[PDB]
């Protein structure tokens, strides 16, 4: 019962590189899908597989292929890749073609950025902020910031940790990041998060407060010839302890 | 404009013969072939000079995929209704979904399914709902009608897409669709006077024959219409003579709102 | 053929919002409306093909094909509604036209709003000064940094669930020598009786 | 399951004379399910050039054909059609009366 299931969740390519994604369903459904969706415009249609044994091109085919390996699996090939084909891709599938009001099952969606060069691609800084005394006495709770600034592309999850365990409670990540050049076609990002517990919460010394940012960077066949760090996916992160 | 209606029938067969189509789909605008699809060929093609001349490949080839999708969808239900039956050897399923444009304006929709060609479920687009002949259909029956949804969309695109349809392939059509050509209509004896007719479309005709100026319709043999196969049709009826009693018999054909009496002197 | 929907809608926390989508298509096989939480899959959320509206808790979806509407309606809404709403409409070939979406923002009701600009502690792993403007109605709005090296982020909405009490903030910071929270966001207009806490 | 047995019927284009070409017609027509043999005689042997329409659908689920030939009756010549089918023991012959 696990949906549909695709992957990667984030992919950086290189212009000519080539790259598959992946989407299994576990539905029985007989029909299955692949959109591009932009900014500013409605889902695209790349290819799609009314059932298995045939496949057929959708409205934006040129640069992808597919593959209806079985019942369960589509595949999505960018032969070669190119910057115009940096998108979210999302599979998709149906019971079948024939149910006129049958509805489209979604995958969680591959976040593809295809660059010229790697040499912007950067992991970002994190860094935490702890709680404004002023905050605590005029409020009674105590607001902790995390920054993470600099990174290159937007491929990252941010989350705050309590005591080695996730939270969400009490959490406000920004929706998209800030530019950090507004200007520039290749700026790198920055995204705020914000923390707030009880002023009783943060004065316990023995509470631990954690931000932890995952980046999906380069990876081991990608070629680096930079002079600094290689940017590999990784997890930057910044702590804090209750203060009393 | 006369009646005129669209269908497109299914056929799927659980254990064809080798070489023998398991699906087959044709698609008529009134007598009239105009697409064909099946397992074998794997492709949608026009049946008629004028589908072909009006549709781009573009949609040949999406209705192509959509076929194939469907012919794997008949497959999986001939397979749950034939268990379901608990039948052994080869059996049928088929489907008919269409619409009529009248000539008063009004317009009828339809669509149906039948196991071993009988009746097995049929669909009220008023009441939204399916008449089950027997429990194997009842249980689909049970099934499609929890889907609500299913069953307004296939009411709107029995009153509204297939309307239109039609209409599009109507006027693509209109060369031969909308002609006439009256009958040739004769007498002669064979004791019986036939009264027959040949070279005429449309194919709907009614032929009778008047003793003394009343119809008796159950003395009246009735030929069926049939193709010729030049895009015409013949058709014919005879009536038996009586030795005793002189009686005046003529022929009646009606033909695309023209009357006809041929009196037997 | 096309389809339009407006590009975002802003409503307020317990009202009600309508989303239009308005479509020219050859032929019609009914209209779909989905759900796309950021970051999220979309989700199906509705289908209709005869004139009608059609009731699903707090959601109704109403459709006129005469004149190629419809709507979405969202009512008593709450902050887990901010998503994108996607209307798509089946043609004559069952394919899926579709919109470029609804961006639904929902201010919360801040019952007691408490302005005040608070400066963080410094990290000592990091060069930055950072401001928190926070606990402001939702009426106000956070404007970008006039200041290239004053980075602003926009307002956000944080749930504390066991108090069930929420509060709007932003973030500015910098490394600048001149940067200071007592003017960190002088480019907004911020209530008169936002507390700045002495230096 | 009811399986229906082919009506058959045998017939030319036009109304026959001697010496003008014609077309020679057998319509099977009502059968039930769709595997059949059709098979036009002159003076009872097989023609060999002889065509046939598409398997074709009626409303009512039986099915049926137009199988055809090119011809010039004679007074002489004895014309026929021959249909198998799964509801017949044997083929069926029905001769062209005219
Ligand atoms: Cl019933």
């Amino acid at each position: 019962n696990a949906g549909v299931t695709q992957t990667p969740k984030f992919q950086v390519l290189k212009t000519g590189q080539s790259m598959t994604l992946q989407c299994a369903q576990d539905m029985n459904h007989n029909s299955m899908y692949w959109y591009r969706q932009d900014p500013g415009m409605g889902l695209r249609l790349i290819y799609y597989s009314a059932s298995e044994g045939t496949t057929d091109k959708g409205e934006v085919p040129n640069g992808y292929n597919v593959s209806r390996l079985n019942k369960r699996e589509f595949s999505l090939r960018l032969e070669s890749a190119a910057p115009s084909q940096t998108s979210v891709y999302f599979c998709a599938s149906s019971v079948w073609t024939g149910e006129g009001s049958g509805e489209l099952f979604f995958g969680e969606g591959s976040r593809l950025t295809v660059l010229e060069d790697l040499k912007n691609v950067f992991p970002p800084e994190v860094a935490v902020f702890e709680p404004s005394e002023a905050e605590i006495s005029h409020t009674q709770k105590a607001t902790l910031v995390c920054l993470a600034t600099g990174f290159y592309p937007d491929h990252v999850e941010l989350s705050w940790w309590v005591n080695g365990k996730e939270v969400h409670s009490g959490v406000c990540t920004d929706p998209q990041p800030l530019k950090e050049q507004p200007a520039l076609n290749d700026s790198r990002y920055a995204l705020s998060s914000r923390l707030r517990v009880s002023a009783t919460f943060w004065q316990n010394p023995r509470n631990h407060f954690r931000c932890q940012v995952q980046f999906y960077g380069l990876s081991e066949n990608d070629e680096w010839t930079q002079d600094r760090a290689k940017p590999v996916t990784q997890i930057v992160s910044a702590e804090a302890w209750g203060r009393a | 404009m006369r009646t005129h209606s669209l269908r497109y029938f299914h056929l799927g067969v659980s254990d064809p013969i080798h070489g023998v189509p398991e699906f087959i789909s044709v698609g008529y605008v009134d007598s009239h072939p105009i697409t064909t699809y099946d397992s074998v060929t794997r492709q949608k093609e026009p049946r008629a000079p004028w589908m072909a001349e009006n549709l781009a490949p573009d949609h040949w080839e999406r209705y192509t995929q959509l076929l194939r999708g469907w012919q794997q969808m008949f497959k999986v239900e001939l397979k749950r209704l034939q268990r379901h039956y608990n039948h052994s050897g080869s059996h049928t399923y088929q489907r008919m979904i269409g619409c009529e444009l009248l000539e008063d304006g009004s317009t009828t929709g339809f669509l149906q399914y039948a196991y071993d060609g009988q009746d097995f479920l049929i669909f009220n687009k008023d009441t939204l709902s399916w008449l089950a002949v027997d429990n194997v259909a009842h249980t689909i029956k049970q099934a499609w009608e929890a889907n609500q949804h299913e069953l307004l969309y296939q009411k709107n695109w029995l009153e509204e897409e297939c309307i239109a349809w039609l209409k599009r392939f109507l006027e693509y059509g209109k060369d031969t669709l909308q002609r006439t050509e009256p009958p040739l209509v004769r007498v002669n004896r064979k004791t019986a006077l036939f009264c027959k007719a040949h070279g005429f479309y449309p194919p709907e005709i009614y032929m009778t024959w008047m003793k003394n100026g009343e119809e008796i319709v159950q003395e009246i043999d009735y030929g069926d219409i049939l193709p010729s196969g030049d895009g015409t049709y013949q058709a014919w009826a005879s009536i038996e003579l009586d030795p005793q009693s002189s009686n005046l018999y003529s022929c009646h054909v009606e033909h695309s709102g023209v009357h006809m009496v041929l009196q037997v002197p | 053929q096309n389809i339009d929907q407006p590009t975002e809608m802003t409503a307020t926390e317990g009202a009600i919002v309508q989303i239009n989508c308005t479509y020219q298509t050859s032929g019609f096989n009914g209209l779909f409306w989905y759900q796309q939480h950021a970051g999220e899959a979309p989700t199906f959320l509705s289908y209709n093909v005869l004139d009608g509206l059609e009731e699903k808790g707090r959601f109704s979806s109403f459709l006129s094909r005469s004149k190629g509407y419809s709507y979405l309606l969202l009512k008593e809404l709450q902050m887990k509604d901010s998503a994108s709403y996607l209307c798509a409409v089946k043609d004559s070939n069952y394919q899926l036209i579709w919109g470029a979406g609804t961006k639904l923002i929902i201010k919360p009701d801040i019952q007691n709003p408490d302005p005040a600009v608070y400066q963080l502690r410094d990290s000592k792993s990091s060069d930055k000064s950072v401001c928190l403007f926070t606990d402001f109605d939702s009426q106000t709005n956070v404007s970008q940094s006039k200041d290239s090296d004053v980075y602003i982020t926009d307002k956000c909405v944080l749930d504390m669930r066991s108090m069930d009490f929420k509060s709007n903030s932003a973030v500015a910071w910098s490394n600048k020598s001149d940067f200071a929270c007592a003017n960190a966001f002088n480019n907004s207009i911020i209530p008169e009786d936002t507390f700045f806490p002495s230096p | 399951m009811i399986q229906r047995t082919p009506k058959i019927q045998v017939y030319s284009r036009h109304p026959a004379e001697n010496g003008k070409s014609n077309f020679l017609n057998c319509y099977v027509s009502g059968f039930h399910p769709s595997d059949i043999e059709v098979d036009l005689l002159k003076n009872g042997e097989r023609i060999e050039k002889v065509e046939h329409s598409d398997l074709s659908f009626s409303k009512d689920w039986s099915f049926y054909l137009l199988y055809y030939t090119e011809f010039t009756p004679t007074e002489k010549d004895e014309y026929a059609c021959r249909v198998n089918h799964v509801t017949l023991s044997q083929p069926k012959i029905v001769k062209w009366d005219r």
